RNA sequence: AAACUUUCAACAACGGAUCUCUUGGUUCUGGCAUCGAUGAAGAACGCAGCGAAAUGCGAUAAGUAAUGUGAAUUGCAGAAUUCCGUGAAUCAUCGAAUCUUUGAACGCACAUUGCGCCCGCCGGUAUUCCGGCGGGCAUGCCUGUUCGAGCGUCAU
RNA sequence: GUGAGCCCGGGUCGAACGGCCUCUAGUGCAGAUCUUGGUGGUAGUAGCAAAUACUUCAAUGAGAACUUGAAGGACCGAAGUGGGGAAAGGUUCCAUGUGAACAGCGGUUGGACAUGGGUUAGUCGAUCCUAAGCCAUAGGGAAGUUCCGUUUCAAAGGGGCAC
RNA sequence: GAGACCGAUAGCGCACAAGUAGAGUGAUCGAAAGAUGAAAAGCACUUUGAAAAGAGGGUUAAAUAGCACGUGAAAUUGUUG
RNA sequence: GGGCGAGGCUCCUUCUGAGUUCCCUGGAACGGGACGCCACAGAGGGUGAGAGCCCCGUAUAGUUGGAAGCCAAGCCUGUGU
């Protein structure tokens, strides 16, 4: 599916001292919050070069 | 209260002097019907209600 | 010369349904033939000459026969489309051939 | 509060009736997957949001 | 090989239909063959099984045991046969699940619906044999 | 003091329950639901939130009348009873 | 419960004057008198006519509200309108 | 007892159906109190009484709606619940006669020149 | 059967008892990586905490 | 020498990888045209002998009628089925019905189970009082009916 | 076998799998302050030290510093550590029972867990009135979702009498 | 109806009471989580414990499958050598 | 201009072939060996392990019962206001 791995709202937390700059799922109160997104290396993300 | 007293009169031939009502925390209505002094509520409960 | 500077991926059309559409068209043609039996499935078409100097060496099928053609052939214009003859009123006969 | 509307009290009544553990005969059914009440509510843990 | 476009050879769809079939379909699925002498008597190979039938078990560890069908538990596709049971730890008797395809029916619980079933199956078999003959 | 001590003054309610969509999103002063747009006649939906559209799209609820329409279409919206059926 | 208002029950509901009856039935005076004679609607007398109407005199005619309600369903009203 | 079958109900008319409904409701009223006082093989009876009340109401409604349809068989305007449902678009759709109406010139032209049955020799 | 049902009800609680929940109504998910503690930089101006 | 630290091995732990599975996704293809004031989609509240949810249903409430099938349901309890039958079933089909409060939502409102009006019926001593039940009362627009207004144009 | 790797023995285990030639790819990891999950050393370590304070006997119980009764000692000190309410919460209230979990110890106790019970009005509030203000209608804008408008450039209704 | 697609960190966010639990005033955000066994045959009875449980002794083809449940890697840990 | 209309088509419905033969392993044959049979059916699934013949289905002609439509070879009649 063309929308697989992209049905999330996520932004990176910026350059800092603790974590990497992958986009992280915003919000709170669940395990998904703060987790990585949108990357082919990320769990529950879009693959590299999706098949058409 | 009028519906409750008329229903009691139609069902069990019960005449009441007054009726108090509340709504329980479960959502059902509770009605205290005080009967006339001529009729005995214990005889009504034993015979018609069967609450012994 | 690659015209891929728009949002081209939103209107890419593939043709996986080409044999299925051929099957559907053949089924529709068979149903039309069964409904129109014993008449032919198509109407009679005139022979006309293509316009411009590139294609005026070749003839082909036109839309319908002219009113003058039907009058000379002796077929009334109200009878003609009811017996499988296509009729065109816009076309005229500028020559006798 | 003690002052409450009828709609609020009715929804609180529904929440009070829903606040229970599952019956014990449920776990003995054939092919059951329900082990506990996963929507159980407590007055100190999760708000009703009224 | 299947030819009809309304027939699906999908294993996923077949397993979903089998394990989510309703009770009236499970009755047809839970069919058993008849015995030999019943087969020449009625010209019927197979019938759906029901309570009160007499069966002989021909497969499994309880082979060659005979008894009456005490229960048709369609919810896990099981028949309970009389005396084909086991004991628990406590020694209480619990019936042993047998699939109906592992038994053969030796005596039919006959009511007029079963007579109509057998008669129409026999008539259909004879008219197919006559048409193909 | 903009944090923990300021959080102790939060005992009012901007939103109450909406009679139409059932959410705690009816603004108590504007009398406008932030979720479904009540009391406007149309239900509030936008094309910039596919998730919000599909959270309330047709089929998420009960389909108390619409689910029986295809059967009536399949039988042709027929009217009457089977012939010889018991009744009046 | 809620306190009742004065003049909303009793003789005020029980009676109405001839003017109020005519305006309620939407008839002319000859048609109203004709219908009252034909249907047997008789004049009445309240115990206190001020409780029915403050502008009532000794010559004011009173009728029953239920009698005017019964007159509202008489099929001769449509006959009168058809003849007009 | 407590199970009333529809085969007996389809032969009655309205007054004894009302009497049966009243008796069933009275039995359900006393046996709800008997339910809150004791139990046993008894709850099947109140389930049967509930289903019997449903059956009696269904039979009464069906017979009286049939009588109303017989009354409104030959009238121009029917009650909305007795009118056919279909869909809203189907009810707003043009009737068959109005959709099949043609002009007089079209009628003359179709009378004198219809689509003929013909074949062409090969 | 009553003892078996009680045993099944008790074995239903092992995972949440290992998770140390106060009953089955305890389903609170806490922030183990808060954004205010794991993002941003501290400058010489105003700080976000003391 | 032991203890301790480290290395190797066996077993036991911790943990859930690997392998196998799959009533699920994803993509393609074929067929069809059918929501709603005759009250939709959605929301809320209820309904089972013993259910919180999911599922189904609406005070006829895990359901009614009708047609078909033909002996179940099942976790427990309790009843079956004249089995040679107007008939089990958490069965299928589905043309007759029921369908609470709402919602475009429609008497006026609604952060209230608030306040009305019109017409019938029934009950309580009741021409007046009290109570219950039933049927109604939104807006815009069209065709028609009826009642009207205006030296606006006339006749008389 | 130079090698990436391949093959066999032994143990474990339970339902599928491989060789060769072609075809095909979402095909080979130590890093990316990766991504998810799991686990160490630190380490039985830092602490668990505001709000003056606890002690004796008996009972219960497997087990009592933090359960109860009695006996003593203290504290809040009437702008209270008291008796009641508004907001907010929603059953936390009461009785009985209780394994584990939670009460950063312990627990026989508990706002925890389990089953039940409990909120009675013509006079107390809501309901009624209007305030600051908000929304219909007439009508005028706006492509429109709708904006203004609240007394207007509206035929916006009450009463009486009648031979 | 199908596939030279994916095989539970994959494939839709969702194979499970998933647009659920949960968070946010709100617009919105939004998971984790499938597999005992062919059949519960889910351990009678004895004994030790307050209990959880332990040990005998059965059930199973297998408990080296005990509702922490197919297979059971590594990090890390205990015992023995 | 009217009215019949044989016949045909569409949709639901009853029904369809053949081993549970013998031996071995196994907890259980659906495994191995032997002897057969059906096939316009050797697609798929279930059944205690890889089942054409155990069960549901699968192929093909049809064959029971029912409703509503459409097409249609032909045949009766009026005749020109
Ligand atoms: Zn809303």
């Amino acid at each position: 599916s063309e929308k697989a791995g992209h049905q999330t709202s996520a932004e990176s937390w910026g350059t800092g001292r603790a974590v990497a700059r992958i986009p992280r799922v915003s919000g709170g109160g669940t395990h998904r919050a703060g987790q990585g997104a949108f990357g082919n290396m990320c769990r529950s993300g879009r693959m590299f070069a999706p098949t058409k | 209260k009028a519906q409750i007293k008329q229903a009691l009169k139609k069902l069990y031939d019960i005449d009441t002097v007054k009726i108090n009502t509340l709504i329980r925390p479960d959502g059902t209505k509770k009605a205290f019907a005080r009967l006339t002094p001529d009729v005995d509520a214990l005889d009504i409960a034993a015979t018609k209600l069967g609450l012994v | 010369n690659n015209h891929f500077r728009k949002h081209w991926q939103r209107r890419v059309r593939c043709h996986f349904d080409q044999p299925g559409k051929k099957v559907t068209r053949r089924l529709a043609r068979r149903a039309k033939a069964a409904a129109l039996a014993p008449r032919p499935v198509d109407k009679l078409r005139p022979i006309v000459r293509c316009p411009t100097v590139k294609y005026n060496r070749r003839t082909r099928l036109g839309r319908g026969f002219t009113l003058e053609e039907l009058k000379a052939a002796g077929i009334p214009r109200l009878l003609a489309p009811t017996i499988g003859i296509a009729v065109d009123h816009r076309r005229k006969n500028l020559s006798e051939e | 509060p003690s002052h409450k509307t009828f709609r609020i009290k009715q929804k609180l009544a529904k929440a009070q009736k829903q606040n229970r553990p599952i019956p014990q005969w449920i776990r003995l059914r054939t092919g059951n997957t329900i082990r506990y009440n996963a929507k159980r509510r407590h007055w100190r843990k999760t708000r009703l949001g009224l | 090989m299947k030819v009809r476009p309304t027939v699906s050879s999908s294993r996923r769809k077949a397993r979903k239909a089998h394990f989510s079939a309703p009770s009236s379909v499970r009755r047809v699925i839970m069919s058993a063959p008849l015995s030999k002498e019943l087969r020449e008597k009625y010209n019927v190979r197979s019938i759906p099984i029901r309570k009160g039938d007499e069966v002989q078990i021909v497969r499994g560890a309880h082979k060659d045991k005979e008894g009456k069908v005490t229960s048709v538990y369609r919810l896990k596709y099981v028949i309970h046969v009389e005396r084909v049971t086991r004991e628990k730890a406590t020694g209480q008797t619990v019936p042993i699940g047998i699939h109906p395809s592992n038994v053969v029916i030796t005596k039919l619980h006959l009511d007029k619906d079963r007579e109509n079933i057998l008669a129409r199956i026999k008539a259909g078999r004879e008219q197919v044999a006559k048409a193909k003959g | 003091t903009k944090g923990t001590s300021s959080f102790g003054k939060r005992h009012n309610k901007t939103h109450g329950l909406c009679r139409r969509c059932g959410r705690r999103s009816l603004h108590n002063q504007k009398k406008v639901c932030a979720s479904c747009g009540y009391p406007a006649a149309k239900t509030r939906k936008y094309n910039w939130s596919e998730k919000a559209k599909r959270r309330k799209v047709t089929g998420t609820g009960r389909m108390r009348y619409l689910s029986t329409v295809p059967r009536r279409f399949k039988n042709g919206f027929r009217t009457g009873v089977p012939k010889g059926a018991r009744g009046p | 419960g809620k306190a009742k208002k004065k003049g909303k029950s009793g003789a005020a509901r029980n009676y109405m004057t001839r003017t109020q009856a005519v305006k309620k039935l939407q008839l002319s005076l000859p048609d109203f008198r004709k219908l009252c004679i034909w249907k047997g609607i008789y004049p009445r007398e309240p115990r206190d006519r001020r409780k029915v109407n403050k502008s009532a005199t000794a010559s004011t005619t009173f009728y029953y509200t239920k009698d005017i309600q019964y007159l509202l369903h008489e099929p001769l009203l449509q006959k009168f309108r058809e003849q007009k | 007892n407590g199970k009333v079958k529809a085969g007996q109900l389809w032969s009655k008319n309205k007054e004894e159906l009302t009497k049966i409904l009243g008796e069933l409701k009275t039995e359900l009223s006393q046996l709800r109190i008997q339910k809150i006082s004791s139990s046993g093989a008894k709850l099947n009876k109140i389930h049967d009484l509930r289903k019997s009340i449903a059956r009696v109401l269904t039979v009464i409604n069906a017979k009286q709606r049939a009588q109303l349809r017989l009354f409104y068989k030959n009238k121009k305007y029917l009650p909305l619940d007795l009118r056919p449902k279909l869909t809203r678009a189907l009810r707003r759709r043009l009737s068959k006669e109005d959709a099949s109406r043609v002009l007089e010139k079209t009628k003359k032209r179709l009378t004198h020149f219809p689509q003929r049955k013909y074949a062409v020799k090969a | 059967l009553r003892s078996k049902a009680e045993r099944q009800a008790k074995l239903a609680q092992r995972k949440m008892n290992r998770m140390a929940r106060q009953g089955e109504a305890d389903r609170h998910i806490h922030a183990s990586m808060p954004k205010h503690l794991f993002s941003g930089k501290r400058t010489i101006g105003k700080t976000d905490r003391r």
